[PDB]
Order: structure tokens, then sequence, then C-alpha cells
RNA sequence: UGGAGAGUUUGAUCCUGGCUCAGGGUGAACGCUGGCGGCGUGCCUAAGACAUGCAAGUCGUGCGGGCCGCGGGGUUUUACUCCGUGGUCAGCGGCGGACGGGUGAGUAACGCGUGGGUGACCUACCCGGAAGAGGGGGACAACCCGGGGAAACUCGGGCUAAUCCCCCAUGUGGACCCGCCCCUUGGGGUGUGUCCAAAGGGCUUUGCCCGCUUCCGGAUGGGCCCGCGUCCCAUCAGCUAGUUGGUGGGGUAAUGGCCCACCAAGGCGACGACGGGUAGCCGGUCUGAGAGGAUGGCCGGCCACAGGGGCACUGAGACACGGGCCCCACUCCUACGGGAGGCAGCAGUUAGGAAUCUUCCGCAAUGGGCGCAAGCCUGACGGAGCGACGCCGCUUGGAGGAAGAAGCCCUUCGGGGUGUAAACUCCUGAACCCGGGACGAAACCCCCGACGAGGGGACUGACGGUACCGGGGUAAUAGCGCCGGCCAACUCCGUGCCAGCAGCCGCGGUAAUACGGAGGGCGCGAGCGUUACCCGGAUUCACUGGGCGUAAAGGGCGUGUAGGCGGCCUGGGGCGUCCCAUGUGAAAGACCACGGCUCAACCGUGGGGGAGCGUGGGAUACGCUCAGGCUAGACG
């Protein structure tokens, strides 16, 4: 099941995830599909998290299947807003 | 020791023997229309061939044959039995075949 | 870690005259004044021809000593003066001129680079505000180079940054005797350094 | 695009298959010359409609034998066994250069 | 934006030519030496053998029970029995156990790479759409009862639930035979015939949630097929009989000799078949001016394996590392009948070796499985530990301080050197002490709102009391190699072709800058040096970029097969070749910029380039090809 989430890539003690496109069996680090976004959790830099929720709305639109934490930041980043 | 997914091989068993039988009596109804369709014997060859495509279509109802593996099957018996009759120079007498 | 040990014989075994010291490489001492010739037993027989290495070795030797800089990070800014776009040798001189040590000995808050090194190692400089004690540090044009707020009152920055009043400072420098601050106002080039040094040579050196 | 190729049908020897012997030419990879090289594909031939020494066409196609992967799509040119000739006498020096010798 | 050469054949010279050295590199090892931190990295040998613990489960919202207990009923008492509830245990059932983690034995192969094909296919969970769930029947565990075994474990009888299994119906639809239509390998449609559905559970209970059935579509993942590419030996030259093709059949999700029966007699090879040797392949990596050479370790992708060999079962998927069966070897248990194992998972032991770590912490974060959820599992993972093993950063101090101490060394005995070095004065102040103390963590969940959008609230960190911040504060590790030339750095003494040095030339038989020490010196520095291996220098396998009269090298000569090469003019094609557009060329790494950690290492974001291959379009000089003509080559 393709699944939006993130994959660790920063470094010891220096974290940075890539918001990611992947099949759910894929290692956490291994080939995802399509990268979506990023995210810095300790916000070194005013840009730690960007979105393009056009993409998002594309992979939910076909089964991507957020993880609880994916979700909050794609949520964060308006992918759900409706109004 | 002992990992409880031991019921794993027990419900494998169990499965096993279940669609060991379902295949068993599709194999020999299949031949019975056939030896038939070969006899000549029209209705009851025919008859005998529903049977046989149920209980082909219903295997693959659940996980013993399902999809293709039964539609491989029920052409390759309405083809043999339509084949065999019409060589026997019989007329199919209802029941079955898109004649 | 940096070399330490006698330095007035470095000026010595590389003829010129470095400046490893404040005050004193001016007073009429720095050896260079009573014996100008290399350290040991031999230093004062006659000199064979040196040969092509020795004189590219020399010439390393004597640019990386001023510095004071070891080999191996000597090299490294090196190859990467190398690697960049416009000429190895001024660009080279360029990366060296940024160490922050050396701005910080530029900018007279220190009378010799050693003494420099320590300033900045024990946190008494400062690079647009926040500390930085790493002697290899590199400034960028545009940064001001202070005194720490708390050791404005060390006596030795006291004495060296008065002597600094009336000083100019290089083209590529400005100081503000008054705040002690400094500002690294852009890469000097190899006609604002004026050091005994044939970079050519030194580019050779590697190039073997 | 299923590959399309073009050979000789350097044998009819079959039932419903031709022997094709398609040929390329190539630069070497590292002396730069242009190198002719080739190779035989066994082509389907349902109505054994070419015979040796047509040039033909041949497309990529779903197996139909271990060995065959390719069917005669069309023919270019009927009869030359000028370019047969040049095979079978390849073939012929085999028989030689063994144990004994070939010829000239 | 890129390219150095030197020593050595001689009495000397020039050439030829090999050897040797300076450079870069490493999963290193050994020697001497060793202070700090960050990041990375660490069995290359026995794919040897392994103690012990841990490493895949989860659902009570699918089902019925056993055991232990509490409460309330029907009982006048007793016996007997009904309901509710706590704990606990499996069992039935489901989804997961095919991922994740390990390793490289095997494999020279559609294995891998790259580009394509599938009208020859599959895809659980997820998403969109269409339609549906009516009635009835059954069984087996658990449990109860009896038997056999040392144990592992097993046999028989009886009862029972379900989302377990079966039958009938409904047929939206779908499958099969046949026909017809459109398409063109088995694609799509349509008609008659036959055939095939479902299961329930939860409630804030006439509705909402979780789930179930058939079908079409999507998404993801995958099978199969094809072109081109992929090491050494021809002292391996012929190989093949399921072998090559055909017809029919089996088998599969599906093509196919994949398998079988019959038929035909084919298929492959010097463009190197067959055989032998070696080896997981790739992105990459190291080196190099490049072309190339070498390499595939960390990380990512694919393949293969799970003590050795074979086999299938169950499933959407396995021929299934921690599932099953058999054979083999080895180990353990046994009352000798018969049983039990498989660390190439984490850590660890032992063996081999020059050599490769903790039986650590945590599930807080990221990711995964099950669950409505709370939550459970997770040696995956995030961290910490050990090793200068690598890279980056940092300290052992700073300024002053004699025409110059002492000691040691040299001397032409005048003096010279170690040396501003020290002593010494002043200055700063790593260590270390005290105080504060974190980002990484906001979601799941609760509430408002429609369980949506949105808004509000609550819980949660192993690392760590660590980083970082502030106050206080001590002058506070230096070693290793080398000094004849290559090659930077010279003297005294000892020794006497000895003892020894040695990468090459060579040095030592009483004046040794070459041996050993000392003084001095050069190089680099928590490192330095050695050994090993790769690239370089080596245009010394020469494509870039070499040669063969006498240096190694012309075949003893010819005839001639394959093959390579091909005069002049015109025309057609447009295969080579050239051009444009387009698809592909993952991520990582490489190049550039900006940015985060005080710098850097390391890392984030963005940008740029990129061989090769697919498709579309175009050019035609040259090579090609076809057709025509010529006479200068050739032949008569
Ligand atoms: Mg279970
Ligand atoms: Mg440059
Ligand atoms: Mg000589
Ligand atoms: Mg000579
Ligand atoms: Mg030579
Ligand atoms: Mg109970
Ligand atoms: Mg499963
Ligand atoms: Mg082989
Ligand atoms: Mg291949
Ligand atoms: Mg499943
Ligand atoms: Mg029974
Ligand atoms: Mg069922
Ligand atoms: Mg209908
Ligand atoms: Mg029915
Ligand atoms: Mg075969
Ligand atoms: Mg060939
Ligand atoms: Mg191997
Ligand atoms: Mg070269
Ligand atoms: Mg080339
Ligand atoms: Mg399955
Ligand atoms: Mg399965
Ligand atoms: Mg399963
Ligand atoms: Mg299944
Ligand atoms: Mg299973
Ligand atoms: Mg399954
Ligand atoms: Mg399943
Ligand atoms: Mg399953
Ligand atoms: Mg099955
Ligand atoms: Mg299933
Ligand atoms: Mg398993
Ligand atoms: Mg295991
Ligand atoms: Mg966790
Ligand atoms: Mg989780
Ligand atoms: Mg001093
Ligand atoms: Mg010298
Ligand atoms: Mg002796
Ligand atoms: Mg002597
Ligand atoms: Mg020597
Ligand atoms: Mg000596
Ligand atoms: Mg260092
Ligand atoms: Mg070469
Ligand atoms: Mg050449
Ligand atoms: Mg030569
Ligand atoms: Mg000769
Ligand atoms: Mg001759
Ligand atoms: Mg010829
Ligand atoms: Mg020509
Ligand atoms: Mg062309
Ligand atoms: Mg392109
Ligand atoms: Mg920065
Ligand atoms: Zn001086």
């Amino acid at each position: 099941m393709v699944k939006i989430r993130l994959a660790r890539f920063g470094s010891k003690h220096n974290p940075h995830y890539r918001i990611v496109v992947t099949d759910a069996r894929r290692k956490r680090d291994g080939k995802y599909i399509e990268k979506i976004g990023y995210y810095d959790p300790r916000k070194t830099t005013p840009d730690w998290l960007k979105v393009d929720v056009e993409r998002a709305r594309y992979w939910l639109s076909v089964g991507a299947q957020p993880t609880d934490t994916a979700r909050r930041l794609l949520r964060q980043a308006g992918v759900f807003r409706q109004e | 020791r002992n990992l409880s997914a031991l019921k794993r091989h027990r419900q494998s068993l169990k499965r096993r023997l279940r669609n060991k039988a379902k295949k068993s009596a599709i194999k020999t109804l299949s031949k019975k229309a056939v030896q038939l369709a070969q006899e000549g014997k029209a209705e009851e060859a025919l008859k005998i061939m529903r049977k046989a495509e149920s209980l082909i279509d219903k295997a693959a109802k659940g996980s013993t044959l399902h999809k293709n593996a039964a539609a491989r099957r029920k052409s390759r018996l309405m083809r043999k039995v339509r084949q065999l009759l019409e060589a026997a120079g019989a007329p199919l007498i209802g029941g079955g075949l898109s004649a | 870690g940096r070399y330490i040990g006698p330095v007035c014989r470095l000026c010595r075994r590389e003829g010129v005259k470095l400046y490893l010291k404040g005050e004193r490489c001016y007073s009429p001492k720095c050896a260079m004044e009573r014996r100008p010739y290399p350290p040991g037993q031999h230093g004062q027989k006659r000199a064979r021809r040196p040969s092509d290495y020795a004189v590219r070795l020399r010439e390393k030797q004597k640019l990386r000593r001023i510095y004071g800089i070891s080999e191996r990070q000597f090299r490294n800014l090196f190859e990467e003066a190398s690697k960049k776009k416009g000429v190895t040798g001024s660009v080279f001189l360029g990366l060296l001129e940024s160490r922050l040590d050396n701005v910080v000995y530029r900018l007279g808050f220190a009378v010799s680079r050693r003494q420099a090194r320590q300033l900045v190692r024990h946190g008494h400089i400062t690079v647009n505000g926040r500390r930085v004690d790493l002697p290899s540090y590199r400034v960028r044009p545009g940064d001001e180079i202070a005194v720490a707020e708390k050791s404005r009152n060390l006596e030795l920055i006291r004495q060296n940054l008065e002597a600094m009043k009336g000083r100019k400072v290089g083209p590529w420098l400005s100081l503000d005797v008054e705040g002690m601050k400094g500002k690294f106002l852009r890469l000097p080039d190899r006609e604002d350094l004026a050091l005994p040094v044939q970079e050519n040579l030194v580019i050779e050196f590697y190039s073997r | 695009p299923k590959k399309v190729l073009t050979g000789v049908v350097v044998s009819d020897k079959m039932q419903k298959t031709v022997t094709v012997l398609v040929e390329r030419q190539f630069p070497h990879p590292l002396y730069g010359k242009v190198i002719k090289r080739s190779k035989k594909y066994l082509a389907h031939d349902p109505e054994e409609k070419y015979k040796l020494g047509d040039v033909v066409e041949i497309i990529e196609s779903r197996p139909i034998s271990k060995r065959k992967r390719f069917r005669v799509l069309r023919l270019v040119e009927s009869g030359r066994m000028d370019l047969v000739e040049k095979y079978l006498i390849r073939r012929q020096n085999y028989q030689s250069l063994s144990k004994r010798g070939g010829k000239a």
C-alpha cells in the first residue's frame, strides 16, 4: 500500500526528513516513488517545511495513505484545508 | 521454543485437505462428462458437464482455483465435449453450451 | 597543534625576515639583525646552489610559516584555491588572509599572529556579535570583527588597541579604534599584500 | 516498439520456421573503425511463405517456441543467394580448421 | 583550466630496454608514540562451530470455552441452577509471519545494466465508480471421557460457536462454449445456452462506524519476452537428441520443450560454440591531463542464499532464514524403541588469523505489523560504548626577555652552535569546580464542529543533566622518520669488507656526511614510519600514443578461402554518419550557489551538466547500397 511518510536524511543528531511517497513495504530510507516535501524538525531555518500540496492532493487522490506525522505536516501545509 | 504461529501449519493442513478434495471432484466429473461426449451420449454428457462447470466456478469462489485457472478449465471442458459430441455425430440435447 | 618552539630561527633559515612576533621583531634584535643566517652548527659555511626542489620547498615553507598554519591545513586551502575560478596564486593568498586569526592580527587587536590565535582561542574575539574561537574560521566580506565586551578591559587589549591610534590598516580592512571594532571590506589582492613570497613557486611546488 | 529486423533467409529447412541472418554495423568501442557483425534469428513462418534467399523483415513477437521470438513481418526483396552463398561458404570453412585443415 | 621527472648497462657516448624511486589511495595490519571533541567507520580469514538472552506478532468491536474470584437472582433449608463482573489460559477464526534484518556461497546467466515488448499476465491491504447481502444446512478444536510413549508427542469416543465450511435464491455484473460486429497475436462489443455472490460485529442503536459480495477503473508491487552491453585460457575446436522445429495435449496468472505423445531432422560454432578458470552485477569508488586502468567496502538498487541436497503445502504473494516433509553430515536428549537442533538477526563464545567492538540504553523520534481505539509487538530503528581505523576541528600557551647563563657539541683555541631557546617578568587561561539547562514533540487521543475543514486541550523523550549559556579557574601531552645521490637536512667519536646498512646505484678491509652514538639539521606532528595491495610516473600492450636492416620483432616461398580495404562521372534509397525536438538517464555521490551546526568535517535547499538508448522530424558531403555510364587500375 503506497504511503506518504517521512524518510530519515539528516545525520546523527541532525535529523532532516523528506516527505515521501513510497510503497509501505520499502525500507524507510530505501527507494521511494516520489519526493513531495521536506521537513526540519528543529526549525534550524525559517523554511523548515515545504510541501507542494498540488502533488500531495494527487497521491492522496490515488490511495496514498499518510503516516500520522506525515499527515500532521501535510495538514499544516494546507493540504486538507478546503475553505 | 514453540512459536505459536504453529497454528499456521495447523490451518494449512486443513486448508490443503479441503482444496485437495474439491479438485478431485472437478477432475472426476470432467472426465465423466468428456467420457460421455465421447460415447456420444448427448443429454447425460452435457448434464454432467454442468456439475463440472458449477464445481469449477465454485472452486474459484474461494482460493482453490480462482479466476483464470477455472476459466481455463471450463473452456477446455466445453471444448472437448463439443468436439467429441459433434464427431460422434450427436445433437446437443439441451443444457449448457451456447450452441 | 601548531608549531611552537624557537621562532626567530625560522626567520634565519628562511632568509627573509618573518614577523612571528610583535614589538621585538622590530627592535634591533630579531636575530636577522644580529646573525642573519640559518640556525645550527653550519649556519655560516658557504651555501651550495639550491636545487629546484630546495627553491620551491623553501618558498612554500616561508609563505606557510608566516601564517603559522600546519601543512595539512595549508595544503587543503591550497587545493581549494586551486579549484576555484581565478588565478590560484592570488586566490590562495586571499584564503589564507581570510583566516580569523590573521584578520585579528591585521586589525591590531594582537601584536603577532600567534597572539592573535590565542586571542581567538580564549574567546576574546567576536564575529558579527556571536563569539568565535576558531583560528581557522573564514572571515567573509562584510563581517565586523570586534573585541569581547567582557574582554575590552584586558590590559593587553588596551595596550594594543591604544598603539593602534594612528596606525593605518589594509585597504581591504577598516578599524574603529573607538569601539574596538574592525570590518572585513573585501578579499585582499596580491597587490594589497607585500609578502616576501613568490606564489608562482609555491604553485609549482605542488605541481610535482 | 516491437523491434523490427532485416536479414536474409539462410535456411528454410524447418517446418513453419526460417533462419534469418540479420547483420549490423557499428564503431568499435575503442578502435573506432566500423565493424560488421551478425546474428541468426529463427523467425516463425506459419504459411511456409518464405524461401531460401528472401530478404525479410523480422518483428519482435510473443514466444512461439524456445528459440523463436520473432515473426516474419514482410518480404523486402526476393531471391539472392549471393548473400546465402557467403553464409554457406563461411560454414563450409568450419569443417576444416579443426584436426586437419580447410581450404585456400 | 589540463600533462615535471630522476637513479641504474659504459673508461666515456648516444640509442634500445628492463628494474627502481618521488605522488595519490585503503574496511588495513605491525613498530615507536599518543591529550580533547565532532562526524564516519570497524572479521578482508572458517558460507567454520556455536552456550545463553532477545530478535513477529496482534485482534474480546469474528467465536465458544477452561481455571481462579466477587456481586445479584430462582431455592423456606438442601440439592440444583440463572445473570453480571475481575483476573487468567489457551483454542477456533482473521490479518501479519513472503516485509523489515543478514550474507555473498553459488551464479559468465536476460543474473546484472540499459532501452523496449506483454493482443501472453498477476497484484492482499489503499483509492474512485456501479450493484448487492434472502433462506437453509454442516463440521472441527477448545471442553469432557478412555488408550499408547522415557520423552517429543500421539490415538479413539462424545458435545459445541462463529466473519469456519456447504446447499438453494437473487445476477448489478462476471466466467465458458458457439455466432456476428469492430479491432487486430489471447483487444472491445453483442445474442442465445450453461455457470458463479456474500457475514457479520459495534454502538452516542431506525442510524452511524467497522467489515462482507460481484464487477469496472486507478495506484503500488511483480512474472514473462526481446535488442545491445558484461573477465581469463584456443596448450578448450568442434557441441547438441528434449537436442532444433511442427501438430495435439498437460501445466501456469501467463508465453514458451516448461512437460508429454506423435512427427520432422534439425539447432549452435572461429563474429569462438563446447570445455576449463575466476567472479554476485550496478549506481559508484580509487587513480589518471585525458583515453584508460584498477575496484564493487560503507550507502542505495537488483540478484542469489539461510548447515548440504531434493520437494511441495497454505496463501494475493513462498518452494517460505527464526513454516512443513524426505535424504545427508554434525551436535544434544534417550529407559536404544525413538526424539531435538541450525546466530549469513542483535549482542556474545570459540576456532582460524597480521586483524575487525558492547551478552549496552530506549521505543521518546522515523518506519513497520495487528487493532474502531486505547494500545501491543518491533536487537528495524534512534542513541550510548570500545578501537587515532578515517576525516575535520582544537590544545600542550602569549608578549617581553643577553651581542647572550649553564650543560652538551664543534674549534684553525681567537671562537662557533644549541638560542629568545631557557631562567625570569607580565598577560591569557584548556583542564577542572559551581549555577542554569534544550531543540529534537505534536500528532494519535479528548472536546467544539458533521467522526470533515477548521478551532481548543491533554500525554509523551533513551540520548542527558549531555549540548549550549553564565560565574570561577591551573602555564598545562610531543612524538616519529629522515640528513651519499634520487631528496630538504653535516659534523665529531666509535667501528675497521667486522658489526652492520640497503628502494635502486651502492656503503664498511683506520680521514666513512652511507654502519652505531652524539651534537646539529630537514620534514611532518597526536601522530610518524613500515609491510601489503590498486592507479600513477610507464608513449613499458602505444585508441589517444610504440615498434620489427644491425637493439626483442617479417612468416622459408607461393597459391588462394573467409575477412579487411577499393579508380572516375550520374541518379535512387538514406543503413553508417551529421542535425533539431522529445522520453529516459531514481536517490546517494560528483560540480556550483546559498544555508544549518561558533568553523570545518558532516548535513539542508536550490541550480547545472551528463554518456548511452527509445520516438518524431530533417541533411546527403563522405562510407554503404541499388541502378547506369567511363577507361587512367586490372586482364585479354
Ligand atoms: Mg493468530
Ligand atoms: Mg584556481
Ligand atoms: Mg661504472
Ligand atoms: Mg650515464
Ligand atoms: Mg631507463
Ligand atoms: Mg475467560
Ligand atoms: Mg500473509
Ligand atoms: Mg565457465
Ligand atoms: Mg543477455
Ligand atoms: Mg493476506
Ligand atoms: Mg471426534
Ligand atoms: Mg466464508
Ligand atoms: Mg444485465
Ligand atoms: Mg447461486
Ligand atoms: Mg527442453
Ligand atoms: Mg555473431
Ligand atoms: Mg564466490
Ligand atoms: Mg597517463
Ligand atoms: Mg577512446
Ligand atoms: Mg498468498
Ligand atoms: Mg500469503
Ligand atoms: Mg497468507
Ligand atoms: Mg492470499
Ligand atoms: Mg500465509
Ligand atoms: Mg496473503
Ligand atoms: Mg491472504
Ligand atoms: Mg495472506
Ligand atoms: Mg494456492
Ligand atoms: Mg486472500
Ligand atoms: Mg519465514
Ligand atoms: Mg536464526
Ligand atoms: Mg517505536
Ligand atoms: Mg509507530
Ligand atoms: Mg616566549
Ligand atoms: Mg640535499
Ligand atoms: Mg665487530
Ligand atoms: Mg672514522
Ligand atoms: Mg642514509
Ligand atoms: Mg651515521
Ligand atoms: Mg588533527
Ligand atoms: Mg599506460
Ligand atoms: Mg598506435
Ligand atoms: Mg618500443
Ligand atoms: Mg634480432
Ligand atoms: Mg623474407
Ligand atoms: Mg577476397
Ligand atoms: Mg568508392
Ligand atoms: Mg540514416
Ligand atoms: Mg537525450
Ligand atoms: Mg555557515
Ligand atoms: Zn623574527
